[PDB]
């Protein structure tokens, strides 16, 4: 119902409370997996497989 | 003073709720959140308005004990179960159900395989059941 | 006579492991039983912080769970299906091969209807091996 | 140690009364109150009347 | 109460007793029966002989009309005496009870052995007639009282509830008599204080429109078998016959007088079918007639003069009203002196709970001065 | 567990206030009863006056 | 004082509840249940491979002919089936012999 | 203030201006927490549940937690 609770002012005070310091390690998690993601899906030597074209969901749900 | 609890409210506030009148009005005019009197009552206003009773260390005169004849019914019966004696009841059967949700929780996200993959390498396939036996004549 | 319908007929004693069950029932309390945690329909509690610890706690599990119990029979039949069709097959891969194409795949995912159609129709002239390779 | 609410709410929830407001009862009740020693001393005037008639 | 070992050997060894004193009872009650039944029929009135249909303003469903339907039989005493009467209805209970057991029986063939097994081991729906001692007969009105305490609460709250979340009394008067119609038994109820309730009932519910959830509490406030419940115009049926019977006893002994002639335990007898006086409170003669005499000027002088009863719904409340006992409170007051979140006190207080303590403490005002001091300062700067 | 609890809990409030205004009234009706009796008895000057008829003054 | 949620145990509740509270809703979903396994508790084969499987159905193993081959083998060896009697094949045990001599 | 939808709760007045006026403020009896005590910052001086463990920190945590759970395969691959 979103009545009350403690409310950090800013980002220096997600330390204050335990469930804050848990929320804000998973903001973290959140936004820091996606730049893991550009790093390695971007990446020179990633490869597309050569097989691709021997088979794909498009035919098979098709 | 203690960190305990106090009567719950709902987070309603009672200055406008539609049973205001059950709740005893303080002399700074806040309604109070029990049916007990309660000087420091205040309101909160979140998106919504809540009234909130902070307890604190209050001295009040206290009438004498009275004797068990003038307050005590020994009308018990065997089906009667007391408040407390089902709130210790609750809480263990609570207690046994959340370890039991717990190990389910852990076993079904963390271990039980889907079953039908299409390697073969976890889960079951299915099989029949209630297969004849001994009836040699239903063939 | 064999079983009372009465739930005052205890089976245990009224101390049996008080100190655990005051324990889970502080755990409880603590949060919940405020003024301001007023719940929509014992559903939607009014604390912040239930929110901001169970929002999170919820995802990971789930996410954990996707990953590594559902989206993986897709990975596995992808691989399967394009590097011979067996088990085998894939297994007479390198596990360095295998993270390849895994990584692909989740090329592929991550593409879906916006990325490039080239990753599965092949254009005209390319000699990569096609659809009859293994047939 | 508050019985009679205890048990009142307990039998008004059991028998498909669920709801916790009641303004009719409390309008009954709302207006009571105990008396001034003035209004005492006119409710026994009126009652001596009463009994002298 | 619950089933026992000690009570199911004493029903199985006076199984066979009771059921030979059962059948002499039948042939004694439909005696009774047969003599009743024909002088209703040959001196009734026609409404009552032609049994006149009632029907409801809303849904137009039938049901037994006090008026019409209930008749009393101010000349009954010629040809039937007050205590065939009473036995008659204690025959009717008991009857009912083992018309139950025998349908069922009767309907699950053999496999009722082990649920006549519970039946046995529990004197709530055994017969009477299966008592045949001084000490058993007790346990058996134990086990009665027993029930009728376990049900009657919960038809009383049902009636006041839906009165008084639907309707209010007009007149200060009906206002007395509701209020103190449903008191607890610990204390006196003045009849004629609370008689208008009758009226006001029969202004808001009739005994024709009793709803059928209120009328299973009834059924079990009064030993009657409710299972299967089926239509409401059943056991509604049964509960006037009851209660018509009860009437004409009541009349006969009104207008002869025979509560003071009777003995100690037939007045208290007949006080317990009224659902007036409990075993297990052990009153003397003194309280049973002043509780006959209180049903009587309940009753009032209509009843005698037309044989017209009060509204048998708030007529039932207030016989009840003796089974509903204060609520129990048992352990000393020094238990008050303990504190319930103890186990809490290890956690401490967060940051929000400190500032709540901070803002909401003894230095309350002094805070609220210094943070209403200080936006208005920011305001004028901002202006 | 959940609902009817709840329920009750909202119920309790609104049931103790009743309670507490039936009960004032209850107190106010029993002092409302209460008148102070003046009874009259036969003035002794008539009783005196009957004495002196028997006196034959 | 006596209430049928605080006093009496789970089971006899539940009863209480759908017996004397909600008996109909109760004979309904009864009556919904048995619909339900009486005529959609049914998949053939065709079904399954269309669309029983997450990832699709992996036709390199076939694990539906080795289910039904398991399932065939164990009725046969329990019930004691003579799986060359003429009916299953059609022809008399000489002619199956003449086949098996010429293939 | 609000913290995207999380608003901080407000204490409504209660004291009149010219009871409020009177009132005597002493921070000295105030907790070393709440003093020069700001409705718009009232946990500035609150102390942090571990000493030395800043917000930041516990967001870096997490981002290196998804790190490791995008790269653990590209260092230590596994078979099929
Ligand atoms: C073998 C085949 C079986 C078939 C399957 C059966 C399945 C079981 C179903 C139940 C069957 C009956 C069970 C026995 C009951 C006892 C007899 C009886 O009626 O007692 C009176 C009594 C009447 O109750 P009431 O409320 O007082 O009656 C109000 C009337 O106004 C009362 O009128 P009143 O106020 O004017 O007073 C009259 C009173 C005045 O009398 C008295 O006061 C004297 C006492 C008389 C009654 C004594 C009863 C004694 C009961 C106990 C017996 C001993 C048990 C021993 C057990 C242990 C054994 C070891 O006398 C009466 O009570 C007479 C009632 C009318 C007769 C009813 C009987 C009709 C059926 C029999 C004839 C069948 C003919 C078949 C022809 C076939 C042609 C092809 O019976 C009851 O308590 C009612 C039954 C309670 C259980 C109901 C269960 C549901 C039934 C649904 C049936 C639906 C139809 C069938 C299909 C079912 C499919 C699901
Ligand atoms: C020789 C004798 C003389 C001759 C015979 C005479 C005639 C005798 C027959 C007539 C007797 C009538 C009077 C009976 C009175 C007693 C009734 C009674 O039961 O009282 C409760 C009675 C205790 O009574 P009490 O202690 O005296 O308390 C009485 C109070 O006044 C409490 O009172 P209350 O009012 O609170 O209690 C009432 C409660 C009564 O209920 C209960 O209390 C529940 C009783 C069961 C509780 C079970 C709890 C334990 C569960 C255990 C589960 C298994 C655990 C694991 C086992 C592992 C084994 C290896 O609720 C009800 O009344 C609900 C009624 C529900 C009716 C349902 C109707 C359904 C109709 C369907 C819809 C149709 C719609 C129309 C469709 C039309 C379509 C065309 O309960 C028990 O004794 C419990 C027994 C539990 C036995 C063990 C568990 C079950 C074992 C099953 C074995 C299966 C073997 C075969 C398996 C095969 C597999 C293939
Ligand atoms: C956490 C999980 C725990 C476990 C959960 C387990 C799973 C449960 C899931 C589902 C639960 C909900 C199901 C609801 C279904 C729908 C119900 C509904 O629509 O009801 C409407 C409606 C509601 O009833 P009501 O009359 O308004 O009042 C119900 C209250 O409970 C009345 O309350 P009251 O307070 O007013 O009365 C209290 C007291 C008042 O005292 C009395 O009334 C005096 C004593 C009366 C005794 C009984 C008299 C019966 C007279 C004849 C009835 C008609 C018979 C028709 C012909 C026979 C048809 C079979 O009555 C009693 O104490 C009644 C005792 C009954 C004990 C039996 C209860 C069942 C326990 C299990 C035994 C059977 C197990 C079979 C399966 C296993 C086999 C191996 O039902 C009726 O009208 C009753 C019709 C009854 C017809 C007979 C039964 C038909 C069903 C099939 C029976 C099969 C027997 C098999 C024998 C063994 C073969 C091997
Ligand atoms: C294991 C056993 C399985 C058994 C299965 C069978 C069913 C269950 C059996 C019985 C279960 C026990 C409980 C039953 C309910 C009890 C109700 C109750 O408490 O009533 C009290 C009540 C006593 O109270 P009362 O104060 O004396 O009188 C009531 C007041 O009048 C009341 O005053 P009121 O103001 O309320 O007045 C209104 C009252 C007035 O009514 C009455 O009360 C009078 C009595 C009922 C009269 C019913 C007949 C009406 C005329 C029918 C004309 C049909 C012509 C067709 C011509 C076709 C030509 C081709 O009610 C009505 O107006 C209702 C009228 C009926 C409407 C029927 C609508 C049906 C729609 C069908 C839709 C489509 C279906 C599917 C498609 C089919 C076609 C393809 O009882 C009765 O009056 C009679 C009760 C009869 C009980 C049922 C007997 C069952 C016999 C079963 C024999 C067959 C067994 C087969 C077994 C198979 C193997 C297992
Ligand atoms: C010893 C037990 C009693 C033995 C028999 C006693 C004497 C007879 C009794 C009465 C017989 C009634 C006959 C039919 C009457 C009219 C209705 C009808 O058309 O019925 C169709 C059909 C009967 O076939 P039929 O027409 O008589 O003749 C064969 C036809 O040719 C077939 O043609 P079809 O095309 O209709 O065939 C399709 C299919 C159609 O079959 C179906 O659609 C099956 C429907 C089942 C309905 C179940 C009703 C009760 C539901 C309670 C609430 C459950 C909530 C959900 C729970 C989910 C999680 C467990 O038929 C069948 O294969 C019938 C098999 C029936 C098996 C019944 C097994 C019940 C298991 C209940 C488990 C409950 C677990 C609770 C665990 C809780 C733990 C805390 O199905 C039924 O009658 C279903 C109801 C059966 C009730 C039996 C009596 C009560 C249950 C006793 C056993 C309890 C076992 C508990 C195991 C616990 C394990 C942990
Ligand atoms: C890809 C294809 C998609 C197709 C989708 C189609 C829509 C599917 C929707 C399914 C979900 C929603 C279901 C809602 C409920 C539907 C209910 C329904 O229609 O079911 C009917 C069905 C019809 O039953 P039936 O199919 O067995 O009918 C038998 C009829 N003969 C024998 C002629 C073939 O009912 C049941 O399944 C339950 C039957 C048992 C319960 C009732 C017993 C009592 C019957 C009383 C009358 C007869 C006996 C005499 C009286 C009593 C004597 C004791
Ligand atoms: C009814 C049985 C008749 C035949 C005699 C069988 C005796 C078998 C030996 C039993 C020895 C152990 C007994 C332990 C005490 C059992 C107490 C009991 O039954 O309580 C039920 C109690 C629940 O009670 P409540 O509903 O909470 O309230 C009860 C008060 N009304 O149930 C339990 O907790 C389960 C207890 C199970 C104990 C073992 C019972 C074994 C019964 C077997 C019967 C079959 C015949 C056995 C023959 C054995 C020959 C060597
Ligand atoms: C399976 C069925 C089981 C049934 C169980 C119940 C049976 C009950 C039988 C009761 C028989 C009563 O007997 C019957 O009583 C009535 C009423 O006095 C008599 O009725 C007689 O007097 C009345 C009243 O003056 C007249 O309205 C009526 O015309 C006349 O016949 C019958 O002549 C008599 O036969």
């Amino acid at each position: 119902m979103l009545l009350g609770g403690f409310v950090p002012r800013r980002f220096s005070q997600f330390n204050r409370d335990p469930c804050w310091m848990f929320f804000i390690f998973s903001v973290g998690f959140w936004l820091g997996e996606y730049p893991a993601m550009m790093i390695k899906y971007n990446a020179r030597d990633l490869v597309y497989d050569p097989h691709r074209y021997v088979w794909s969901h498009h035919d098979d749900h098709h | 003073v203690g960190n305990g609890p106090t009567f719950s409210t709902g987070g309603e506030c009672m200055n406008t709720c539609d049973i205001q009148n059950a709740f005893p009005m303080n002399d700074r005019g806040v309604r109070s959140s029990s049916p007990f009197q309660e000087p420091n009552t205040a309101i909160y206003d979140s998106y919504l308005a809540w009234t909130y009773f902070q307890p604190m260390d209050v001295h009040i005169e206290k009438l004498p004990a009275p004797e068990a004849k003038y307050y005590q019914r020994h009308t018990k019966k065997p089906w009667d179960v007391s408040s407390t004696e089902l709130t210790e009841i609750q809480s263990r059967k609570k207690y046994f159900q959340t370890l039991g949700y717990l190990v389910a929780f852990i076993y079904l996200y963390f271990l039980m395989p889907k079953e039908k993959s299409f390697s073969g390498l976890s889960g079951p396939d299915g099989h029949w059941i209630m297969l004849p036996k001994g009836r040699p004549e239903l063939f | 006579v064999l079983f009372s319908t009465y739930r005052s007929s205890r089976l245990v004693s009224k101390e049996f492991l008080h100190g655990p069950v005051m324990r889970f029932r502080a755990l409880g309390e603590y949060y919940f039983q405020r003024a301001w945690n007023g719940t929509l329909n014992w559903a939607l509690p009014g604390e912040y912080r239930l929110y901001a610890v169970m929002i999170p706690f919820i995802y990971f599990y789930h996410r954990w769970h996707n990953d590594h119990t559902l989206d993986r029979d897709h990975v596995e039949k992808a691989m399967i299906m394009r590097w011979g069709g067996t088990l085998e097959d894939v297994r007479k891969l390198s596990a360095k091969d295998q993270l390849r194409v895994r990584c692909f795949t989740d090329i592929e995912k991550l593409y879906s209807a916006y990325g490039p159609k080239d990753t599965y129709l092949q254009p005209p002239g390319d000699t990569l091996p096609g659809k009859d390779f293994y047939r | 140690w508050c019985p009679e609410v205890r048990d009142r709410a307990e039998l008004e929830v059991d028998i498909t009364g669920w709801q916790w407001w009641s303004p009719l009862e409390e309008r009954r009740l709302l207006p009571v109150r105990l008396r001034s020693v003035n209004e005492v001393r006119e409710i026994m005037s009126k009652t001596q009347a009463k009994k002298s008639a | 109460m619950q089933g026992s070992w000690s009570v199911l050997k004493k029903n199985c060894s006076n199984f066979f007793p009771g059921l030979l004193a059962f059948a002499q009872q039948t042939q004694e009650a439909y005696g009774i029966w047969l003599r009743i039944y024909n002088r209703q029929q040959k001196y009734g009135p026609t409404d009552f002989v032609e049994q006149s249909e009632t029907f409801s303003p809303d849904y137009h469903k039938r049901f037994h009309s006090q008026d019409k339907n209930m008749w009393v039989d101010k000349e009954l005493c010629t040809e039937v005496s007050q205590k065939e009467v009473a036995r008659l209805m204690t025959y009717k209970l008991d009857m009912w009870r083992m018309a139950h057991c025998a349908g069922a029986l009767l309907a699950t063939g053999g496999y009722a052995i082990p649920f006549g097994l519970f039946w046995l081991a529990n004197d709530t729906w055994v017969p009477s007639s299966f008592n045949l001692t001084g000490e058993e007969l007790r346990a058996w009105r134990e086990a009665q009282d027993l029930y009728r305490y376990r049900s009657a609460p919960s038809y009383l709250t049902d009636t006041k509830w839906h009165f008084d979340f639907h309707a209010y009394p007009w007149n200060e008067t009906q206002e007395r008599a509701w209020d103190d119609l449903f008191e607890k038994n610990d204390v006196r109820r003045d009849p004629k204080v609370v008689r208008p309730a009758a009226e006001m009932y029969d202004g808001f519910i009739k005994f024709e429109l009793i709803r059928r959830k209120s009328l299973r509490h009834l059924c079990r406030s009064m030993n009657i078998p409710t299972f299967p419940m089926l239509a409401r115009l059943c056991n509604g049926t049964r509960v006037r016959d009851y209660w018509n019977l009860a009437w004409c006893e009541d009349y006969m002994v009104i207008t002869q007088r025979l509560h003071e002639s009777m003995t100690d335990e037939e007045l208290y007898d007949y006080a317990w079918r009224r659902y007036l006086a409990p075993y297990d409170k052990n009153l003397n003669r003194e309280q049973l007639m002043e509780r006959v005499e209180d049903y009587f000027e309940f009753l009032g002088p209509d009843f005698v003069a037309h044989g017209k009863a009060p509204n048998l719904v708030i007529l039932t409340n207030y016989v009840l009203g003796y089974y509903n006992d204060p609520a129990y409170l048992e352990g000393d007051i020094s238990e008050l002196d303990k504190n319930d979140y103890d186990h809490l006190a290890s956690w401490g207080k967060d940051a929000f709970l400190r500032r709540l303590e901070f803002e909401n403490g003894p230095l309350r005002d002094q805070v609220e001065a210094h943070t209403q001091r200080l936006l208005a300062e920011r305001a004028a700067i901002a202006k | 567990d959940i609902m009817v609890p709840s329920f009750v809990y909202n119920k309790l409030p609104v049931i103790h206030f009743l309670q507490e205004k039936r009960a004032e009234q209850k107190l106010r009706r029993v002092l409302d009863e209460t008148y102070t009796e003046w009874t009259e008895e036969l003035d002794q000057a008539h009783v005196t006056d009957a004495i002196t008829r028997s006196l034959n003054i | 004082v006596y209430t049928r949620w605080k006093c009496d145990r789970l089971p006899v509740f539940q009863l209480k509840l759908f017996t004397q509270e909600y008996p109909m809703h109760a004979a309904v979903g009864i009556f919904t249940i048995i619909f339900l396994w009486k005529h959609m508790s049914h998949c053939s084969e065709e079904t399954e491979r269309k669309y029983g499987w997450w990832a699709g159905y992996p036709y390199w193993r076939d694990p539906i002919a080795r289910r039904n081959e398991t399932k065939y083998k164990q009725m046969i060896i329990n019930n004691d089936v003579d799986i060359t009697h003429p009916k299953w094949t059609g022809c008399s045990v000489e002619q199956l012999e003449e086949l098996s001599r010429v293939v | 203030y609000n913290m995207l939808v999380f608003r901080d709760p407000k204490r409504r007045p209660q004291l009149s201006e010219e009871e409020r006026a009177k009132v005597v403020v002493n921070q000295a009896e105030w907790p070393e927490e709440f003093k020069d005590f700001d409705p718009d910052d009232p946990y500035k001086n609150s102390p942090e549940i571990i000493k030395g463990m800043s917000s930041w920190n516990l967001f870096l945590w997490g981002v290196e937690c998804a790190f490791i759970y995008q790269f653990y395969e590209l260092v230590f691959p596994k078979s099929i």
